[PDB]
RNA sequence: GUGAAGAGGGAAACAACCCAGACCGCCAGCUAAGGUCCCAAAGUCAUGGUUAAGUGGGAAACGAUGUGGGAAGGCCCAGAC
RNA sequence: GAUGUCGGCUCAUCACAUCCUGGGGCUGAAGUAGGUCCCAAGGGUAUGGCUGUUCGCCAUUUAAAGUGGUACGCGAGCUGG
RNA sequence: GCUGAAAGCAUCUAAGCACGAAACUUGCCCCGAGAUGAGUUCUCCCUGACCCUUUAAGGGUCCUGAAGGAACGUUGAAGAC
């Protein structure tokens, strides 16, 4: 099925009459404008172009306008994809809210989590520190041997090394979903999700299921 | 005087479609790398390249003999240490016909930059529809 | 081993 | 490389290269190779004119 | 199932076939006598 | 050879037609159709069916009596058919029959429901018995053989699904 | 005997193996070892056989109704197996 | 006219003659639990006491605490008993 | 295992048909058209004159400067640059 795209306001708790806290993470899903359908004659494949959102008049590029004006819909902060499932049909222009997941139970969020820069590998790889003490002459962090001897004569590709983390795509799978709030066009997800507060987010229904 | 030589700007080049229905893999393959090498002309020059081009239909229903249909395994690395991979004729078939072709004329055309050029006249479609009509293909019974 | 018996005490060349 | 334009040459008349190099021989005709790669790409009809005689001759 | 590189009969009813590439000996009587060769 | 030197008699009110290798045989029970191998020669004649070798082939001979003991089992299926039974052992074993699947109680946690091919159709006379029909000798074994899996005839009491003729060869318990 | 103190062709590459001993030049011809479907010069040559294992294209004692050929012999229309 | 040694630490990678988990045949296989052979390399596969030790013995775990190759892997990465 | 000859019987196999594992190909997650075989879809922008020579994917002059980009500035839960 296809999903919606959010942003991340925050996490909060709802507390149970039971007694029981639970982490919620508050998505604002507003509603998607669909901005194209593509269909298999055309483009080879099914699937619905969305917006959400506002922008800047003056900071719609006239390529932009275009696009958005074929459809009859106002700008907005960006185009998302969402591969239909055959018995799924939409129109140009229509307008999807938060209720799509009045009844969905578990969903996928995805994001891009937050960048850490150059890290190395005890942080990025979880490897383990040689002796403090003991007579260690500057190797405290190092990362050790990197590879055997002659008969390879190199190092193999995907050797874990020191480098760029974090600022990529992340999938959290079967998030429970913890209320649908229509007039709030709020969703409120037990757990954490990637990114930080103000994020785009893309919540579909889980695949795992 | 001295020896022709064929001039790359003034080759003369044709176009061929060819069934590859029910023809045995590798006798199929050594003619389309005579031709695309141009070694049927009398104008052949080695470091020339003066063969034609040739379209292959039907490149799935092509024919091995004995068992090779489940027994000829095609192995390539992926750079990675593991990283060594194998599909068997028949999985081949099912997933990228034209490959199989493609392939077998790769190993048996020259290795280095003209036969790189070589191959690029050979246009392989696992279905009986071509869309170079504009061309003007002669059929060739090979 | 090829090179033991202690050179330099453990820094090879010295002098320096 | 002659050789090569020869056999080329020579089978677009039906014969090969080998075949040909003995009906000339047996036929007495001492032409060699540099010439006849020379007549197989710029006299076509002389070509056919050799090949037919070296046919006549394996005959 | 008795993988041995010498398969042979074991008794009377014990049978030799070929099935795909392998000599095998079937028994109906005993299943001890069950052998294939490799 | 021998096998395929006998002529299949084909009996009053069957239908045989030969089209290339694709030959059918239709009866009263039922229709059947089967392509032989390209090494034989399906001759009719009068009422009867004659298997040759067709030149050009090793095998020959080997393929023609193969075709020729399919055909006659085609012939027995569209007239009278074939019948397999099946006897359940074991105290607590049941089977039940409705419709054209087969529920049977073999002492597992779960239910076991056996969904019938299509010619096949099967009948309990008792609930320890299972009597199977249907004009396809290949067709009706295998179904036989698939219900016969769910619980094998086991050695020290001969608990189990088992065929009606089978005998289960018994052992004892080692010693004392 | 060759290398050492010898080049050239073959053996994928490969002093010492096979063929063969480089005075210089030639866009001429014939051959040796080794080869002639394509990479890559020359037979997708001719006739008669064998193999189904990619054997060919690595390995023994031993095991086997694989299959081709040959000379015997018990046995068999008193109907054999 | 230099290729630095044993053990430890850090970081590994492959083979399968498989230690665990998966599939199966025979059993002198009632069940539970075993023996033995076949298939299978996806992942997983202890912490301490003593000794420089590898190893080994011992204590207590674990589904299991596999066997080998990699300059007896790894000092222009560490230590130096 | 089913049906089934060669080999009147047997026989899972030779023709034909069905099951069967963490291995294999997928399904899940991430990268990815420098995939030079450089792909597809949607939208936006530019609608002037003259000369010269070796006469052609030719050179030059005047007018024109779009869509968009870059630069600069205030900066960031983005970042060694
Ligand atoms: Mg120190
Ligand atoms: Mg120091
Ligand atoms: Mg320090
Ligand atoms: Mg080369
Ligand atoms: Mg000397
Ligand atoms: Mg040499
Ligand atoms: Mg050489
Ligand atoms: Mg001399
Ligand atoms: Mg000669
Ligand atoms: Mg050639
Ligand atoms: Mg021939
Ligand atoms: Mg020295
Ligand atoms: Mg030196
Ligand atoms: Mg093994
Ligand atoms: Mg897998
Ligand atoms: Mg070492
Ligand atoms: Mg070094
Ligand atoms: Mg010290
Ligand atoms: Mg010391
Ligand atoms: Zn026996």
């Amino acid at each position: 099925m296809i999903g919606l795209v959010g942003k991340k306001v925050g996490m909060t708790r709802i507390f149970t009459e039971d007694g029981v806290s639970i982490p919620v993470t508050v998505i604002e899903v507003e509603a998607n404008r669909v901005t194209q359908v593509k269909d298999l004659a055309n483009d080879g494949y099914r699937a619905i172009q969305v917006t959400t959102g506002a922008k800047k008049a003056n900071r719609v590029t006239k390529p932009e306008a275009g696009h958005f004006a074929k459809a009859g819909v106002e700008a907005g902060r960006g185009l998302w994809e969402f591969r239909l499932a055959e018995g799924e049909e939409f129109t140009v222009g229509q307008s999807i809210s938060v209720e799509l997941f009045a009844d969905v139970k578990k969903v996928d969020v995805t994001g891009t989590s937050k960048g850490k820069g150059f890290a190395g590998t005890v942080k990025r790889w979880n490897f383990r520190t040689q002796d403090a003490t003991h007579g260690n002459s500057l190797s405290h962090r190092v990362p050790g041997s990197i590879g055997q001897n002659q008969t390879p004569g190199k190092v193999f590709k995907g050797k874990k090394m020191a480098g760029q983390m974090g600022n990529e795509r992340v999938t959290v799978q079967s998030l429970d979903v913890v209320r649908v709030d229509a007039e709030r066009n709020l969703l409120l997800v037990k757990g954490a999700v990637p990114g930080a507060t103000g994020s785009d987010l893309i919540v579909k229904p889980a695949v795992k299921a | 005087m001295k020896t022709f030589t064929a001039k790359p700007e003034t080759v003369k080049r044709d176009w061929y479609v060819v069934d590859a229905t029910g023809k045995t893999l590798g006798r199929l393959a050594t003619e389309l790398a005579r031709r695309l090498r141009g070694k049927h002309k009398a104008e052949y020059t080695p470091h020339v390249d003066t063969g034609d081009y040739i379209i292959v239909l039907n490149a799935d229903k092509v024919a091995v003999t004995g068992n090779k249909r489940t027994d000829k395994v095609y192995y390539h690395h992926t750079g990675h240490i593991g990283g060594i991979k194998q599909a068997t004729f028949e999985e081949m078939i099912a997933r990228r016909p034209e490959r199989v072709i493609e392939i077998a004329v790769k190993g048996m055309l020259p290795k280095g930059p003209l036969g790189r050029a070589m191959f690029r006249k050979l246009k392989v479609y696992a279905g009986n529809e071509h869309n170079h009509a504009a061309q003007q293909p002669q059929v060739l019974d090979i | 081993x090829v090179a033991a018996x202690x050179y330099x005490v453990x820094v090879x060349i010295x002098x320096x | 490389l002659w050789i090569a334009r020869i056999n080329a040459a020579a089978r677009q008349n039906g014969i090969s290269y080998s075949k040909f190099i003995n009906g000339l021989k047996k036929a007495s005709v001492e032409i060699d190779r540099k010439i006849l790669a020379d007549i197989a790409v710029f006299d076509k009809v002389a070509f056919t004119a050799l090949v037919e005689k070296a046919k006549a001759a394996l005959a | 199932m008795k993988v041995r590189a010498s398969v042979k009969k074991l008794c009377r009813n014990c049978k030799i076939v070929k099935r795909d590439g392998v000599i095998r000996v079937i028994c109906s009587a005993e299943p001890k006598h069950k052998q294939r060769q490799g | 050879s021998r096998v395929a030197k006998a002529p299949v008699v084909v009996p009053a009110g069957v239908d045989v037609k030969i089209n290339g290798q694709v030959i059918t045989i239709k009866g009263k029970n039922g229709e059947l159709t089967r392509t032989l191998n390209d090494a034989v020669e399906v001759k009719h004649a009068d009422n009867t069916l004659t298997f040759g070798p067709r030149d050009g082939y090793a095998d020959g001979w080997a393929q023609a009596g193969t075709a020729r003991a399919l055909l006659n089992s085609m012939v027995i299926g569209v007239t009278e058919g074939f019948t397999k039974k099946l006897q359940l052992v074991g105290v607590g074993y049941r089977a039940a029959v409705k419709g054209n699947v087969i529920n049977l109680s073999l002492g597992f946690s779960h239910p076991v429901d056996h969904q019938l091919p299509a010619g096949i159709t099967a009948e309990c006379p008792t609930q320890t018995e299972i009597v199977l029909k249907g004009a396809d000798k290949q067709v009706i074994g295998q179904v036989a053989a698939d219900l016969r899996a769910y619980r094998r005839p086991e050695p020290y009491k001969g608990k189990g699904v088992r065929y009606a003729d089978e005998v289960v060869r018994t052992k004892e318990a080692k010693k004392k």
